[PDB]
């Protein structure tokens, strides 16, 4: 289960869904990485209109 | 005339056409939508394509 402290949670009000990104495969497995908005917009267009 | 945040502004700031949000989509209109380019080139556009 996701933690209640130190976790990450996001909400898109245009695609109106709550989403969380998890890193599994190599290299990023236990190290947090920054996900660009423009590439994540491919799977969720709403992130382009409302941050 | 009053503005947002209850402040009386001495000059008017135009709302950009491209910043308007689509009612049937919930997203701001694109920059390449046909009516926007039609407005940006109205003279030649109406002269040539009679639309």
């Amino acid at each position: 289960r996701f933690p209640t402290s130190g976790y990450n949670a996001y909400y898109d009000s245009v695609d109106k869904v709550v989403f969380v990104v998890v890193s599994f495969l190599y290299p990023y497995t236990t190290t947090s990485v920054n996900i660009p908005l423009s590439y994540l917009s491919k799977y969720l267009p709403g992130l382009l209109t409302a941050q | 005339p009053y503005d947002e945040t209850g402040a009386q502004v001495t000059s008017v700031s135009s709302t950009p056409f491209g910043s308007l949000i689509d009612t049937s989509t919930g997203q701001q209109i694109l920059g390449t939508n046909p009516v926007l380019t039609s407005y940006n080139s109205y003279t030649t556009q109406a002269n040539t394509n009679m639309q």
